[PDB]
């Protein structure tokens, strides 16, 4: 239904472990979509199969489709990102170093 | 007063999860209150049932971690592992300004 | 039971070292856990939570505290760690010269003291209730110090009586006589 | 401005609601508590404005995201709390750059994961909190960049096992604590290379066997596990922990503890094992000589080796509360032993020497054995003893040398110790409890004052039976009138005059009920008589011999038989009194006589109902009863007269004969009046005593229970006019 | 007068808050000078010339205390400061639960305190004497501390006086008895 | 130690007319003695049965000679004359190590 563009600044070589965390108001920024280096993903159960997360390492940047939403599902959204030695999947918000602005969906 | 039950004459009786239950005693007042922590001079023990707040008998020391480990001792006594001393054993540094060992 | 007499004395200190003090009157009851004796003290107040056995050390009192525990609704606790005679058997150990319990939410309690004869215990056990225990908590609540007095009720017995009873007792038998000897002659 | 800030620039701000970092406050500032505010994250560079920090709490608030670029540039912090925050893992790379930091607080966080890169670059870190997570394993990989720790608690996660090498690179840990995880196994190299460890906790744990890692702890101190499913302990198990000082193993099913287990332990101090059921030897404590407390309540150790003493030469507590033990080799020595508790064991008798010495030895305790005989200065060499319970056992003759200093003495069991003790030897005794209250009755008690736990309460009599001389000269009179008029009774009816109806013969029967109860109440007297201000040692075996045995069936056999006797004249009277019977009114009387001689015998035989009192009576029973037979035998006396009355009222309503009718009718009121407070009484001890006195119980049935036999022959004599003219015309006949 | 029965409590302190307590026994006399009631306090020994009014405030000693108080030869001291009830009541206004007194060398103390019964004392005074005072200041001097309960055996001789049940068992049958004689004579009357 | 009369129990009741009478408490005793010179705290007066030490109502300070009168003072309080005060007003005699100004 819609596209959010993450865009890098900051580039060394290929970035490591990048996700989409999303936030409601008062409470803990969970993670939707999140992939690796050699291009693995993992999802969030609950927004499995909806949400898809494709990144172009050609101008690094990250890009979330979102289609059929929920009223649910409005939220602050995030792109996270981190650089070394991460062997995690992406869920998790500790293992981030970078964190985007973030925009409003509803 | 972070308590479920706030009894008028002895205070809290029983509260959250993640409290530590700890009696004040004033004059011939005992009551209980509940702290996130507990104060100084104390050690908190975790327990399914209640978390309660308890009185280390480590001497030379005002901060326990346990009830034979303490972080912070007196004005004049050397932390060396766990323990408060005058000086340390032979083969230790002294207290390097830093009232420890 | 035997309707114990407590006494709480509120005293100040005067500069010249002369106490002045307040007695207020109050009536409770004994129980058959403990031994029907008169004992004095300090008022201390214990937490019904603070009677604890487990052994992790505890705060050291001088000997010979009235212990005054205020009881909770049973339902509030779901398992307690001792039951009241072993409260006030802690308290005995502790150092109390004497246990009184404010029973105003758990008459189970009274049931149980009055019950327990198995294991008496030297000291007295006191339990109040209504007014006299409210007033009781008011004044732990408000002073800082205060001195218990459990007295024994005195059993005089005799209000007149004695003399005049057996006084009574001539009278009626020499009318019998008296009677005895009319419808003889 | 909510900051409340010290005198040392410890700025608090705690409980204001706060939502952000605090602004405007002194820049030098050390300490920072913000703890009970609803700060929910950490917004980048929020701490931009303290250079200086020291000391971070973030104690409370629903804390759940901290940003990376977040608490750093604080190269002067030292003490981090995020205990009773919402965090769902540990903070890896918030936390790092902390080069400085001291202790991390991070208890009631439901914490799930940990990343494999966390405690980054905290190099000396020196105390870890993770005690209410939900932990799954230990974070090994984690663990291994922290070679400077020396506290580590994960007492509240939920670990299953600990696999080998789990904490290997902690070289420096001092304390580990594992209180209520959920632990079933135990690698055999778990805890490797885990030297300077001294107190290692296990306490709720579900360990099914006893772990043997702990062989490669050479420094531990205090070893604990309180709720796990331990139930062997291998000998040679303590053998790699030299200076282990306490070993808390309690509430756990141990089955067999081995022989050598608790061997070559130099600093042990206290041992306690219970219900260690399978051992039957006792433990080979050789070189453990600084134990200071040994019980070992619950097994089936069959002796006690002599070298139990002269070795742990502090013991100050011992205890072998149940075991086979027979024998108990003579403690010679061990000075500092306090307290010895010796119960329920098959010790048959103390010797001369059992107790030589033993200095300080404030409590002994034997108060379940089969002992039988005591040496006469088995407690003569006793110090300041103040217990010394020995009951429940054979004893015959409890000897008293040496035992002025006692000040609590308990002899509940012992029915066969019949002998008085003198008051003389005991003279600061408080608390004395004997096997019959005759033995207190000696020490003065209710008036140097001694409690009892049995009380003479008036009942047993301390001092004269009967009591007032008010009430010992009614019971004579009672006894004289009772006596003399029934057997004149008697003598007029059976003897001269040759008319039997069968109102005659129940009076006569009914006045041989009485001269039973007058006979009885005149051994009774008698008894008193003889024993004048000395009852005790009269009573110490009356109520034990056969004496009490005949006088309560003599007693509650006339009552049965009067009352029977009262029931079939009743009858009879109204038979009469509707309208060959005599056959069937003489076996009826005899069935009644063999009736109250059945309801006599059987507690003679069964329960043993009687010796509650030294009046014999079982009826007042002032004592609680077993009510198998006082109710009983309320009820059937109440249903009796019941039946009665009803009769006596019908046949009265119905209608020479009035004078038998009015007899009868004076002899039913007079029995049911007096019957009445007898029967109050015997289930007063059952209430509750609402101003109500044994002695004045004791009273009323004293008084109250021979008056209808001491009554009813007088009342016959004096009133019956045709029976008088009967007595005349008897008496002419018996002088010619 | 009324024996009155002192225990005196030595008490031992375990390291983890747990007491040890021996008794041991005296028996002394009430004094009709103070009231007869128990009382319980800490031991405290005050000197019979040290008890005065004439000095100002010092030492002041917390309330409930019991003091044992022991007198010398009065012919020792020509000019008695003080008598033994103003003693008695000194010590009481400055917080004494009750006062023993040693009259083993002091015998008109005792006919001092009987003959003072017009101004009772509303704690208290119990005089003890003899091989009891020798024990108490035996004890006072070797212990630390103490604990003095004074009390006193709330029955008396008869043991509560069942003799009043008695009399009151007697009292009824003769009552019914002495009705039943007014019925007849009424009866005989009309 | 010299007296008239000298109980076990209480120590001497009676002392010389010239010599100081003072009691001293420990634990639960209490007896007199004879002395010459009152301690620290203490100071004799001649009272209408013997001379006697009484205890120094001076404020804060450790030594007198009278009820007023103190004439050694304590380290943390000041004795600017014989009437004792927190710290004496400036523009007098400096302190000189003698406490007096």
């Amino acid at each position: 239904s819609l596209r959010l563009s993450c865009a890098a600044s900051g580039y060394t070589y290929s970035p490591y472990c990048m996700g989409w965390f999303r936030q409601a108001p008062g409470k803990a920024r969970e993670g939707v979509a999140t992939v690796d280096l050699d291009g693995s993903t993992i999802y969030a159960d609950s927004v499995k199969g909806r949400f898809t997360i494709s990144q172009d390492n050609a101008k690094n940047t990250l890009y979330l489709q979102m289609n059929s939403l929920k009223p649910e599902d409005t939220a602050m959204y995030y792109c996270a990102s981190r650089t070394r030695a991460g062997v995690t999947c992406g869920l998790n918000w500790a293992i981030f170093s970078y964190w985007g602005q973030g925009t409003q969906v509803t | 007063k972070g308590c479920l039950s706030c009894s008028k004459d002895n205070g809290c009786s029983r509260c959250q999860q993640k409290l530590f239950f700890f009696l004040r005693r004033e004059g011939m007042r005992q009551y209980g209150e509940c702290l996130h922590s507990c104060p100084s001079g104390y050690y908190g023990h975790r327990a399914p049932d209640m978390n309660r707040c308890a009185r280390c008998r480590i001497e030379n020391c005002d901060s326990c971690f346990s009830k034979d480990f303490c972080t912070k001792c007196k004005v004049g006594f050397y932390l060396h592992r766990g323990r408060c001393f005058d000086e340390c054993p032979d083969g230790f540094a002294p207290l390097d300004e830093t009232m420890e060992c | 039971k035997e309707t114990a007499f407590v006494e709480v004395v509120l005293f100040e200190s005067s500069p010249s070292g002369d106490y002045t003090t307040y007695t207020t009157g109050l009536t409770g009851r004994f129980s058959r856990a403990g031994a029907t004796l008169s004992a004095e003290g300090e008022i201390v107040q214990m937490h019904p939570l603070g009677l604890c056995n487990n052994n992790d050390e505890e705060d050291l009192y001088e000997y010979g505290w009235v212990g005054v525990v205020k009881l909770e609704q049973p339902e509030l606790d779901p398992k307690p760690c001792l039951t009241v005679l072993g409260k006030a058997k802690r308290a005995v150990q502790r150092g109390a010269t004497a246990v009184i319990f404010d029973v105003s939410e758990n008459p189970e309690a009274i049931d149980q003291l009055n019950q327990g004869s198995e294991d008496p215990l030297k000291r007295p056990v006191v339990y109040v209730k209504g007014a006299d225990a409210i007033k009781l908590m008011n004044i732990v609540n408000k002073q800082k110090v205060a001195r218990a007095r459990i007295q024994h009720r005195p059993p005089r017995q005799p209000t007149e009586y004695f003399d005049m009873g057996i006084f009574l007792a001539f009278f009626v038998v020499v009318s019998l006589v008296c009677l005895i000897l009319l419808v003889k002659i | 401005a909510p900051c409340s800030c010290d005198g040392d620039r410890r700025v608090d701000c705690s409980g204001k609601g706060l939502t952000a970092v605090p602004e405007g406050l002194s820049a030098f500032t050390q300490a920072l508590d913000i703890s009970m505010n609803n700060i929910t994250q950490l917004p980048e560079d929020a701490f931009a404005n303290f250079p200086f920090l020291e000391e971070l709490q973030l104690a409370g608030n629903d804390l759940s995201f901290i940003h990376p670029k977040a608490l750093s540039g604080l190269k002067e912090l030292k003490v981090l709390t995020l205990q009773n925050n919402q965090l769902k893992t540990v903070p890896s790379e918030a936390i790092r750059g902390l080069s400085a930091l001291q202790s991390l607080r991070l208890d009631a966080n439901h914490i799930t994961s940990v990343p494999e890169d966390s405690f980054e670059g905290l190099v000396q870190l020196r105390h870890l909190w993770l005690d209410d997570n939900s932990l799954t394993e230990v974070p090994v990989h984690p663990l291994s960049n922290l070679p400077t720790l020396q506290a580590l608690t994960l007492a509240l996660n939920k670990i299953s096992s600990i696999p080998d090498f789990a904490f290997t690179n902690l070289s420096s840990l001092v304390v580990l604590h594992l209180h209520n995880n959920k632990i079933r196994s135990l690698s055999q190299h778990c805890f490797d290379g885990l030297d300077n460890l001294e107190t290692l906790d296990l306490n709720y744990n579900n360990l099914g066997e006893f772990p043997q890692a702990i062989k490669a702890l050479p420094s531990l101190k205090e070893l604990g596990f309180h709720s796990n499913s331990i139930s062997v302990i291998p000998d040679g198990a303590f053998d790699g922990n030299p200076l282990l000082r306490t070993i808390h193993l309690y509430d756990n099913p141990l089955s067999f503890v081995g022989n050598s287990a608790f061997h070559n332990l130099s600093d042990l101090h206290s041992l306690v094992i219970r219900g260690a059921s399978m051992v039957q030897q006792f433990p080979n404590l050789t070189g453990t000589v600084h134990l200071e407390s040994l019980t070992l309540t619950g097994t089936k150790i069959s002796s006690i080796p002599n070298n139990l003493c002269q070795e742990q030469k502090m013991l100050r507590t011992l205890d072998l509360s149940y075991n086979n033990i027979r024998d108990l080799p003579s403690f010679n020595g061990c000075h500092a032993l306090e307290e010895i508790s010796l119960q329920r064991n098959q010790i048959y008798q103390i010797k001369e020497g059992t107790f030589q010495g033993l200095i300080s030895l404030r409590i002994l305790d034997l108060s379940r054995n089969l002992i039988h005989e005591i040496h006469s200065r088995a407690f003569a060499t006793l110090g300041p003893i103040t217990n010394l319970d020995v009951s429940f056992n054979e004893l015959t003759s409890f000897p008293t040398e040496g035992l002025n200093g006692l000040n609590q003495l308990k002899l509940v069991g012992n029915f066969k110790l019949k002998e008085a003790l003198a008051a003389k030897d005991f003279v600061n005794l408080r608390s004395l409890s004997v096997p019959y209250a005759y033995q207190c009755c000696a020490f003065w008690g209710c008036d140097i004052i001694i409690h009892c736990t049995p009380s003479t309460g008036a009942f047993k009599p301390c001092e004269y039976l009967l009591g007032s001389w008010m009430i010992r000269l009614t019971v004579w009179f009672i006894f004289l009138v009772a006596l003399f008029f029934n057997l004149l009774v008697i003598l007029t009816t059976f003897a001269s005059c040759t008319s039997l109806p069968s109102s005659k013969l129940f009076i006569g029967l009914i006045s041989v009920s009485n001269l039973f109860m007058g006979i009885y109440t005149g051994i009774l007297t008698f008894l008193d008589a003889v024993s004048w201000g000395r009852f005790a040692e009269f009573g110490i075996w009356w109520e034990t011999g056969s004496g009490c045995k005949v006088a309560g069936f003599l007693a509650v056999f006339s009552s049965e038989s009067a009352i029977f006797l009262l029931m079939l004249a009743t009858v009879e009277r109204s038979l009469s009194a509707k309208d060959n019977h005599l056959k069937q009114f003489r076996v009826a009387a005899l069935l009644a006589f063999l009736g109250a001689t059945v309801a006599g015998c059987f507690p003679l035989f069964h329960r043993g109902e009687y010796s509650a009192s030294p009046l014999c009576l079982p009826f007042p029973t002032g004592e609680t009863p077993s009510l198998g037979f006082t109710v009983t035998l309320v009820l059937l006396n109440s249903l009796a007269f019941l039946l009665m009355a009803v009769i006596y009222t019908k046949l009265y309503c119905n209608l020479s004969q009035s004078s038998m009718i009015k007899h009868v009718a004076w002899l039913i009121f007079t029995n049911c009046i007096f019957f009445c407070p007898v029967a109050f009484f015997s289930f007063a001890p059952l209430i509750t005593a609402i101003s109500i006195s044994p002695e004045i119980m004791k009273s009323v049935t004293l008084i109250f229970f021979p008056l209808p036999a001491c009554l009813n022959p007088v009342l016959y004599v004096f009133f019956n006019p045709k029976f008088k003219e009967d007595w005349k015309l008897l008496k002419r006949r018996v002088t010619k």
